[PDB]
Formats: structure tokens, sequence, C-alpha cells
RNA sequence: GAUCCUUAAC
RNA sequence: CGCCCGUCGCUAGUACCGAUUGAAUGGCUUAGUGAGGCCUCAGGAUCUGCUUAGAGAAGGGGGCAACUCCAUCUCAGAGCGGAGAAUUUGGACAAACUUGGUCAUUUAGAGGAACUAAAAGUCGUAACAAGGUUUCCGUAGGUGAACCUGCGGAAGGAUCAUU
RNA sequence: ACCCACUCGGCACCUUACGAGAAAUCAAAGUCUUUGGGUUCUGGGGGGAGUAUGGUCGCAAGGCUGAAACUUAAAGGAAUU
RNA sequence: GUCGGAUUUCCAACGGGGCCUUUCCUUCUGGCUAACCUUGAGCUUGGCGAACCAGGACUUUUACUUUGAAAAAAUUAGAGUGUUCAAAGCAGGCGUAUUGCUCGAAUAUAUUAGCAUGGAAUAAUAGAAUAGGAC
RNA sequence: UAUCUGGUUGAUCCUGCCAGUAGUCAUAUGCUUGUCUCAAAGAUUAAGCCAUGCAUGUCUAAGUAUAAGCAAUUUAUACAGUGAAACUGCGAAUGGCUCAUUAAAUCAGUUAUCGUUUAUUUGAUAGUUCCUUUACUACAUGGUAUAACUGUGGUAAUUCUAGAGCUAAUACAUGCUUAAAAUCUCGACCCUUUGGAAGAGAUGUAUUUAUUAGAUAAAAAAUCAAUGUCUUCGGACUCUUUGAUGAUUCAUAAUAACUUUUCGAAUCGCAUGGCCUUGUGCUGGCGAUGGUUCAUUCAAAUUUCUGCCCUAUCAACUUUCGAUGGUAGGAUAGUGGCCUACCAUGGUUUCAACGGGUAACGGGGAAUAAGGGUUCGAUUCCGGAGAGGGAGCCUGAGAAACGGCUACC
RNA sequence: UCUUAAGGUAGCCAAAUGCCUCGUCAUCUAAUUAGUGACGCGCAUGAAUGGAUUAACGAGAUUCCCACUGUCCCUAUCUAC
């Protein structure tokens, strides 16, 4: 947050290297994709310094298949949290409903500043971790 | 491997097995038809309840 | 003989899965290369559908590459300064992507005197009128002068020579050889 | 399973084929073609059962060896050779030139086309592309390549070639108010005359279709196939000209020519 | 207030 | 002169407890051993593609007798070599055997203590009527056995009732 | 403090049956085959048995949880003479 | 009413489709010009563009319900069939019967759930309160 | 096809169970047992073990023939018909069987690969293999072993076989074999600045590094260190673009390097019309093959959403010391704790986590006939799995394969 | 009913208490007058002449096991005095 290279390694967007021979205006360039289907890319995303290689606007991932949404219920590790789909399970042998809940385990790039009870929507993109498989693409709470 | 070859029952039994009644009609019909068991009858009962159970779910829509 | 699949591991809860399946040809793996420097062997393995793999194992001279100038040569490599995982790595000198290097360069160093010619330290009309169009250009900046002066350059492999055989690189230009500077000699 | 499967056997073919379960316990097997394993239809069943041509498998063997029968052209020496939609056949012995198109009952009905449209057939180009060298090429339905194709043409149109060359002799463009033919599912076999349709970026977009006798319905892109413009269709109809006409008629039809 | 018990059911 | 209770007698069956630091099988698991395949630092049996001088010097030249290149009937001598079966360091997959136990079962066991079921057993009548001390509940003690008694409670009581 | 009427909230009492119920009886045990206001707990023939075992609480007595093997055609509820 | 058969210059209810009495029914760029101010003599040169389509976006949520592909083939009800009825199984029929012709092998549940789609009645979430509230 | 009757009593009304009743793609057994179709048939216990016999091999006109096998040239003079055998090629990973393990596992439906192969099949795709580059190339084209047969050999013995003699390479290393347009570095000078040219090499993809391009929405002037195209030089500049979906670091071309080189008939059967300065010259079609591949089917792996029986006498579980996530790396055809190092402490759970049981493979299905439901589904179809128990692996595009091996039990 | 009053209750046992006796059964071992667990008409157990049980403790007595060893097979060698 404060450092953004703290790791051992130096995060850098892969395949963008600024040439420093040259002087022009805004020397630091930032590579970002728009992801589609209507969610647009923060303004602090726009010229944020986090690197987030597997972000869906400015990492090399991509979103396509299942769109979700859920409300963030743990948001104590990394570049990534979990929500809760509350659903409910019909039972057709006494015609009645049953409240279910699956929580999947999403991304959220650091452009976005999450929370517990905050709302958040998610799509499906390529296996990133053991058990993730969604990036956060827009917070719904202000 | 091959494709199984399908077959079906042809009569329902009764399921009160004796009564007065039913056991005297269904062995006049038979006797009087000329029939020599009581397949024939349990046959046709059958099929005509099948047919019944046809226009009940065919009437049963405007 | 090592599997990949995650049909051994644990739940995300925790829940210890049984033995379903056993381990199959998709879901194989093999051990690493662990390539070191010095006489150059290359070994080919037969994979999925052919696709022959290049593991390097002791090679010695790879190909590097100047960021701003798009241009490569082929050079020998003196062995690894840093690695980002590990310091075993670099104590016993293999090569692994995103590694960097110390690299004689003195094709790049020769490769410069012809270019433009600007001496370190302290004729033809053609050269001349090639030299005045790429003039004032050859005073960038100090770092990358000391660099060329002592002769070992910094440069990072980028390529797997565990699947091409290729310790192919990149010099470190600005903030990337600024941060593994920094990280050497902060002590 | 370790590999391929390479058998197939009855009550797994597909239902427009129609095998009778008895007198054989496997299925011909379509091989590796320019069609699908299911949307596609070999000469074997073709030649034994929806002609009598060669009453049994050998015999079709045979003539399938001794170069009787030809595909697009091409003889095509395939015991199981999935000839795939709006395919042409052609039997130079008694002039017998068949078009594979879909029936309105949802099968693969013989159809009868003379030597110009024996001759000629039409494609819809799956995607546009630009391969080795910076050439620009089109991949069709039948997975059958062209080269060289005028920037006019984009993703889901018909283009129509000569049997002589892989050029494209003709196109038609994909846009409002066209008439269309739809192969798969419940709408397979119609006659569609494309209206307007709406994009649901993610994947899936369906098209409302109006056919002639002002009848819409919706089916997806992948099943529908532009034919011609309004009117004429660019390759002849097989009777019906693909109008699935209500369930309450045909046992009056039989009723009177039965 | 000792008036404890009744070859075995049908 | 009805029904009915329990203890003790006889026979059978069922399960339970039980010394045996019980037994077997199956996991899973700490510390150990570990075939074999596999990648690897090494290793070199065994196969020749190229050039060279020290050869008896043929057979052909300028005298025809000594004075001289040529493929060669050869071998310890120089490299670039390239294929390479044995064996072998390091490392991973890791089959099979111990020492402890999560634990899952199956099973042996001297004996012990129950329950159930068997035509006319013995001893006494506990309840069924105010069952002859109304009955029952909980609790505690006692007792051949039903059971008796204390304390509180209930009526399902033998009182719906005392201006 | 009494007397008369009204009202709210109580502990309760008499009669039919609107109804309910197997009946005894019940203003709830009614508005349940013309079957649905919300919700918790419990039961599924009589035993074996509130036993065995494993837990768990207690100083103990014991409490809570709680089977099965096996056995049986009745055991039971309310009224009639 | 027309050589065992049925169209309507209206009295019944309206699945329904529109606009109005505060009902504001949601972009700027664009189109052969839309309900067309064009009217030369009753193929004729100039209203507000998304009724169909491209880029900037305001899709804030559901549950529910009506649609439309999808739960493969036999197996289910079943269209039809002198396999003698048949159970079955897809046949088969018509002739110029020496050459030929032809109808056939459909439709519902498509065992849960995702996909777009009209509604928004029934139960919540959401708004603007020491106004950083909307134009 | 919305059905009940007998049994508690002296008799009654009840609860209540017992019994009766009817059916089973549920079995078994008994009495019995002629045919028209008709077909289940080692499933429970024993996924136990097997005497014996079989179930994968294969070729055309066209990969390789000389057996001293059969037959004949009135048409080839080097066979050119079969051809037993053997070497190459493709299989044998298909099919069939069984249901042991397996309870978010598998599987059904639904999705995605913008995260992953291409001989098998289809269409198309190398005048850039002059590579110390104009006498190093023979382009009507260069080489190395070898299986039958020949033998004095073998045992209770293997689908065992070695050294001798030559045979075929599509068994395997080699490189020339049919032009550039255009561009960059090399490389005589006008003695000079508007600038170079004789001639030389380099430009296909197959792996990698680094740099590029791959966005036209309505809008006006002036030095720039140097006019970018060509000139009326007050610069007209037009044709500046190469393209789709939701977009990409997409496809795709380009720049300097990459290869230890991966590549593009050094093949087989069928005709022989014509040009001639009459030459073992000049030409020319039908069928299989690998090639850079591009893309289509046969697919396979991973994969988003939801859904699974009985148990609390399993309530807390998950970090051998990877459990959750992050960074970097390795391995894989690929993403990913798939595995390693470093960092923080996370992940699931009373909406039942974790554990135990399953006489549990799952689904499409079968049996009831009011509706609702209950129970099973090993098994004729699909998806898994295994070949006695795990483990390992070669070959092959595709096996952790068992009628393939490597071991232990 | 008799003898002197009562007649051994809870318990426990071949026990440091049992003659017979090396009791009988089971287990431990190849083999056990040993040990342990049972049985009990117990020569002659037994309730503050305290009965039964009991965690911890014990230079107390006894049995088995693992480890270890010259205790032994079967001895040998060395040092100081």
């Amino acid at each position: 947050e404060l450092t953004v290279q703290s790791e051992r390694a130096f995060q850098k967007q892969p395949h963008i290297f600024n040439n420093p021979k040259v002087k022009t205006s805004k020397r630091t360039k930032r590579w970002y994709k728009n992801a589609g289907l209507g969610f647009k890319t923060p303004k602090t995303a726009i010229e944020g310094s986090y690197i987030d290689k597997k972000c869906p606007f400015t990492g090399l991932v991509s979103i396509r298949g299942k769109i979700l949404t859920g409300t963030v219920v743990s948001t104590k590790m990394h570049r990534t949290i979990v929500i809760r789909r509350a659903y409910l399970h019909y039972i057709p042998k006494y015609n009645r409903y049953e409240k279910r809940h699956k929580n999947v385990p999403v991304h959220v790039s650091p452009a976005f500043r999450v929370q517990v009870g905050d709302i958040v929507t998610v799509g499906q993109c390529r296996p990133i971790s053991k058990t993730v498989r969604f990036n956060v693409v827009k917070v719904s709470a202000a | 491997p091959r494709a199984p070859r399908t077959y079906s029952k042809t009569y329902s039994t009764p399921k009160r097995p004796y009564e007065s009644s039913r056991l005297d009609a269904e062995l006049k019909l038979a006797g009087e038809f000329g029939l020599k068991n009581k397949k024939e009858i349990y046959r046709i009962s059958f099929q005509l309840s099948k047919i019944r159970r046809a226009a009940r779910d065919l009437l049963t829509r405007d | 003989g090592i599997s990949r699949d995650s049909r051994h591991k644990r739940s995300a809860t925790g829940a210890k899965r049984a033995q379903f399946r056993k381990k199959r040809k998709f879901e194989l793996g093999r051990q690493p290369a662990n390539t070191k420097i010095g006489a150059k062997r290359i070994h080919s393995v037969r994979t999925r559908g052919g696709n022959k793999k290049y593991r390097a194992l002791r090679i010695e001279t790879g190909n590097f590459s100047w960021a701003s100038e798009g241009i490569s040569k082929k050079t020998r490599i003196a062995g690894v300064v840093y690695h980002p995982s590990n310091n075993e790595l670099v104590r016993t000198n293999t090569l692994t992507k995103a590694a960097i290097v110390q690299i004689d360069a003195t094709p790049f160093r020769q490769w410069f005197e012809a270019h433009y010619g600007q001496t370190l330290g302290k004729k033809s009309k053609n050269a001349e009128r090639k030299w005045a169009a790429r003039a004032a250009s050859a005073k960038i900046e100090s770092s990358v002068e000391s660099q060329f002066s002592a002769g070992r350059l910094y440069a990072c492999i980028s390529s797997r020579p565990g699947q091409s055989g290729r310790c192919d690189g990149y010099i470190l230009e600005g903030e990337e050889l600024a941060f593994y500077l920094r990280r050497l000699t902060a002590k | 399973a370790r590999g391929p499967k390479k058998h197939l056997k009855r009550l797994a073919a597909p239902h427009h084929w129609l095998l009778d379960k008895l007198s054989g316990c496997y299925a011909p097997r379509p091989s590796a073609g320019p069609h699908k394993l299911r949307e596609s239809l070999p000469l074997i069943v073709f030649l034994r059962n929806r002609l009598k041509y060669a009453l049994n498998g050998r015999e079709v063997k045979a003539i399938l060896m001794q170069r009787h029968v030809k595909v697009d052209g091409k003889v095509r020496t395939d015991t199981t050779y999935p000839a795939g939609f709006m395919d042409v056949i052609t039997l130079d012995a008694t002039n017998e030139n068949f078009r594979l198109v879909y029936d309105v009952k949802g099968r693969f009905a013989v159809h009868r086309i003379t030597d110009e449209e024996a001759s000629y057939k039409l494609g819809k180009v799956k995607k546009v592309q630009l391969g080795k060298k910076g050439v620009p090429y089109v991949v069709t339905h039948d997975g059958r390549t062209i080269r060289y194709p005028d920037p006019n043409i984009k993703v889901n149109d018909t283009v129509k070639i000569d049997l002589a060359s892989g050029k494209i002799t003709d196109f038609i463009k994909f846009d409002a108010g066209k008439l269309v033919y739809v192969t798969g599912g419940r709408n397979l076999g119609r006659i569609g005359t494309i209206v307007h349709k709406e994009r649901h970026d993610g994947g899936f977009d369906l098209v409302h279709i109006k056919d002639s006798l002002d009848n819409t319905f919706v089916t997806r892109l992948n099943n529908v196939f532009v034919i011609g413009e309004q009117g004429k269709p660019y390759i002849s109809l097989p009777k019906g000209k693909g109008i699935k006409l209500s369930i309450a008629e045909e046992r009056d039809r039989r009723r009177a020519q039965q």
C-alpha cells in the first residue's frame, strides 16, 4: 500500500517497459483493458501504482462465463475476499424452500476498497488460485 | 450390447380376489361368450381401463 | 514421477479426500532442470503429442537483449547474482527466470564503441555523417556508464531454461535495475 | 478412456438416421470428416436404408471402392464418410444428383437437384481470420476454408462455391430481411426470414425469425443458415419448403392419400 | 381385629 | 369358590459384563528400513568419417647401375571425433516390514449378573370393593418375597357439598 | 365504607349444543375431510426398558442422552347391564 | 342468407393494443426522411434522428410467475400399420403388375438448476434527517 | 383403476397394532411343465482361485523379395502374377466384462478454455533448404549394419536365442538441385555539406528474448537542433488504418538477435501424344505417404453454477511442518499450493463443517395407478472406474495399459 | 426346633488367613508346586479383635514384559595393591 515494491521481486506488468531515453508528458505508462459487459475501470485504478497481475483491468486475466454477486463476509486475506451467495433451495416433497448458501471465494483488485457488509459483483475467469475462480468487477456500496 | 426388446402385460387382476357379484359376472360373461379362462376378461378389462384413463386425462382439459 | 492433480490435496474446508483414481498420464510432472553453468548440454524429452522439450543443464552461452535498442547479442554469462525466491539458488548458481546475473557483455561494449565511439574513464565521411545523424543522445546518464566501465552488466533471464533450453534474457534498465541494486546493497 | 472411441452402437446413434433396433447391435460410426459426428449423415445408412441402392454393408463398401459414388465432386472412398448439411452427392451412373438437406421433420431426406444445383453449393462462413503470410481467409460450416475473400464478407454470411475452385462465386450478407434456414433443435428444418436481433453480450445471441406464414419464433445464431434473399432461394428446397405444418393436418392428409 | 387361600383355560 | 403379585424351585433361548498388558482385518498416522522404474553429477566395455611420417620399394621416367613423388602387402605414433551396453554420486515417484495411537469393524474367552418362554410347584396375599392400613408419584431407609415405613405431593378417591 | 349501572384486566362457577368428541366430557378439548393464523416440544402395538453401552453432569444417591438381541396378540381408553 | 353445411355495413365480455384529466413512458451523434410545414396541373427541389440498427452509458436488488432453446435414444401416452389381433417392431400402399409412382418413422413431461423474455399484484432490502440531498 | 375385512369384550364405541389383500425390468424353492414370437440368465455370499481350449492383427495395381515354393515370357531381358517368411507403417489405448474403491467425490444439466494437441479426416498453405553463397553440387541424385537360407547347438525348459557370409531402406545421419520487386549493414569520391554508389551478405515458418504497430468521434497560429513524403515549395498531403465479438499483451505483419537447425518425393503401381540438329534427348496424367502448417470433425484435460442417502452415542474442523491467500520460480500441453522458497494468518462450520456408516458406482430408468409419494436402479444406453494389492515406466497422437513390461506382497 | 445368647449379614477368598493341596477352570510358557483372573459347605475369611476398595507414596514382598548386560554357554585378557 505505502510501498509498492515491498516484494523481493520487481513487480511490473509483463512486456511493458517504459523508455527513459525520451522525456514525454506522463512519462509513466500503465496498461489496462475493458473487461466489458458494462463495468468501467475506476478512475483511481486509472492512475494507481498497484500491480495485481491477476486484476481484471490491469492484469492479464479475462472475464467470461458466469456473473455472480454477493455480500462480502470476510476481508482479512490479500487481494481476495469471499462472499455469501444466499439462495433458497426448493424441496418438491414439502412444496417449500430452505435457506442455503455457498461461500464462493473471489479476487479483489486494490482498486476497490471493499469491506464486510459491502455488496460486490464478480465474474468467472481462469483459475487464479486453489479455490479462487472469480474477480470482483464492481462495488455497489457507498 | 443388444437393444432390449420391450414387452408389457395385457391383464391386470382385480384387487379384491373373491366376491360373489364380480366372480359370477365374469364367469357368466365367459361362459355365454364361450371363453375358457379368465385371462380374456382380465385383459379386455385392462385395455378398457387404459382407454377410460386416456378419456379422463383427455376430457380434463377444455 | 510427481503428480499435478488436485485430487491428492485437502479440500478447501479441510476434508481429506479418498483415493478415487490411480495416478494418470495427463497429470504427470517431472523433475526440474536445475541448469548450471559450464559445458552446455541439452536433453530432448518427448511430451504429450510429440512436442519435444529441451531441458537446459549446465548451459554456458545464451542470448541477451538491450531494452531501449531492441538489439540482442549472443553472450556468455558469468553466473547468477540474485534470484527473487531463494538464496540457495543464488549460492549454487542455477539459472531460472527473473533471476539477475552478471554478464561480461563485451559484445555490447564493442557494439557501443563501434556505434557511437564515446570512450569511458578519465574517420570515414560515412561514419561522420552517421554520428552526426545519431548524435546528441550519448549523454543518457551515469549508472549505465559506470556499469559499462566496470564491464559486468546486470541482466535478468526471462526465458524458461527448463522448456526451451535457453537462458535468454534482457538487461536491467531503469526502475528494475535500481530496485535490484538497492536490494543487493541493502545491508 | 486411454484413447478415442472408435465404435458406435445402436440406441446411441442420432435420431435423424432412424436405425431399427433389431438387425444390428451397432450403429455406423461416422469417421473424422467435414461435419460434426451428430449433425452429419454417413453414406452407408444413406445407401442401405435411405435409398436401398445397396441392400447390405459389404455391397455398399464395394460400390464405394469401385468409384461409382462421389461426394462434392470427389469420390471419398470412406466406408462411413460423414456427409454434412447441404452437401452434394453426384452418382454419375443414372445421373443421381442428391442434396443432403434437412426436411421439415428434422431428418435428412432424399432431395433431387439438377445439374446446375448439383454443381454449385452454399456455405455458412463460420470465422473470418488472417493466417500465414497475412492472407485473409474464412472457414465455413463444412470446415472448408477459402483464401482471399472480399473484405465485405463478415461472420454468419453465406458464400457460394462453384465446385471448380475454392473461390467464392457469390456472397450473401446477413442483414435484416433475409431468408434463413435453421438446422438444429426443435426448429430444425425451417425457413425463418430474419427480421431483428439483439446482442446480449456474453454469449448465445438469439434471433427472431418470421417465416412466409408470418409465424415468428426465436433461435440461436449457430442454428440458422442464411440461404438467400426474399422470394427465390439460392438452393432448391425439398417438398414442404420448411414450414412446420400444424400437427392437426397430416392425419387428414394421410386419410386422403392413404 | 384376626373374614388367609381356592386341581387350569374354553 | 374371580382375577392377580413377587421371591424361590426345573428346562431352553437371547443379549450384556469379563482376567486374558486378548486376537485378526482395515484404515490413518510420528520415527525408521526400503525393491524397482525415473531425472541426474560421473564412468567407460564396444563400433569408424577425415588427414601423416619410419617402412623391403616394386612399375613406369632424366644416366637405364647407386641419385627421386604415386594408391600401397603393416604397425606402440595427432587430433576433431560421433555413437555408447555395464557400473556409479545426488535427487524425486515411492511398492513391502517394525516400534505408539485417532480410530472402523469382526471374533475367542473361565466365569458373573440379567431378561424372555415353557398344563395342574412351593411360600405368602401386594394391587383390583373403603381389596380389608384407599391407591399412586418422587425420594430415603428397611425387608424371604410380594412389600412396609418416613417426608412432600396427586386424585386417576371413598368427599365436586356447611353463610 | 356502602347501593345501582358500565367498562378493562383477572381466579373461577350454571345450562343447553353453535360446534367438538370414542365417550367421560369440553366456551375450549369449538371455528379440523367444507382438512393451511404463527411457532416449539413429544408419540407411532405391549414388553425387554428408561435396561445395556458410549457420552455427559453429580461427592454420592443418581440426573440428562439412550439402543438392540429377543419375546408377545394383545396390552390399553370411555361407557352398558 | 350461397351450386347433413355457416359470413357478417350491431346490441354481449373483452386474452388485448394505445393516449388523456399533476401518470417525467429514460442520452448526443444518423440515416433512404416519421403520423411526410413540400401541393409544380387535386412519381412533384427544405417538422422534432435510437418504430429497425453503430460509439459515450442511467441495465441499483430479488423471490415469484408467463414465454423461448435444454435434461440425450429405447423406456411414457400415443399418429398410422391383416408382424393373421397382436404383445412386439417400423412398416407399407398404389399400378400401365414386361418398365414404375408414393405417404411415412411427429408432439408433451423436456429428473434439480443457469440462459435471455412480458408482468409486478404478493414479503423484504434501497433511498433525502446534526442534508457532503436531485436538477 | 380415491375399496377394505378378521382378532382385545358378556356385548359396545375407540386408539392401536397383528393378520389378511393386491402388485414387483426382486429373487429362490416346491407341485407342475406341449407350442408362435420372446429373452433375462454366477448380482448379492467369494472384485476368490483357476485344469483346458479361443478372444488382435493387418496390406493394395501401388513401402521393401532371389528362397533353389506354384505357374508362364511366342507382349517386357533387370525381376515386374501369387508369393510362404522377415524388415518397415497403423494398430493392439477399440471392443467386451465386472461394480471393488468412490458421499461436492463421481455423476446429470449448464457453462469456459481470451488456460490447453492436430498423423489420423477435410480445404488450403513454402520459384527465400543459391546458406566461407558464381568450379566447394552428381541433380536424370551420394552412404552404413541386418532378419530367411548355410551349421557341427541346447534342455523337464521359454513367443530364448550370439559371434560367421552378402541382401531393402520410408531403420538412420547429409545437402545443391526451378528469378526477383523492395529494404539494412558493408563497401572507390566529387575536396566539402540537396547526397551517395560498383559490387557483397542478410529477408519462409518451426523455440526464445527485447522493441513496435494493431484507438478516424465536431474544432484555429506561430521558432522548434532537423522541412517526413514531392515541389506551383503562401506546402497541396489527400489515399494517413490491418480486421470481428464484451474487450485483450488477440490474430497478424515489422525491428536486432535466436537453433545446439525443426522443417519443404535422394518414395511405390499404372501411359508412353507429339518437338526436332536420329539424343539411354525435349514432354506430359491417375492413386498412399511426412513436411510449415493454418484452420473442421473424432476427442481429452482442467473447468463456473446447482444438486446426493443414514448418522451429533461425530461440534468444532483444517498448518507431515500447505491448511487460506500473496510474490517469485520450477513442472505440466497448458491456469492453479500442482510442487519449492519467502510473507501474513487465514479457510469451513448449527444454513451441520470435520468424522463415522453405506448389504453406495452415478444418470437416462423400474415398480403406485386419485393427487402427493415410497423404494431400488450391479445390468442391454451414456459418464466413471479396475484387470490380484498398491507403486513406476517405455512405446505410442492417445495407457500410469495389464490377452505391455519393471519390482514387493 | 436343640445347645450356652445369637447363628457369619454386607462383603472377601487356596488371600500374608485353605489341612486336603502342586484344589478345579481360564490365561501366561515349548514346558509353570510360581503369577494373574475366576469358583467356593471357607481345616480355621468377615465387618473400629474393623470389612471391602483405594489415587499418591514405598532402600517392603511377588509375577510377567521391553532394554541391558560375562549371571550363564565358557571362558579369556589387562591394571594397581
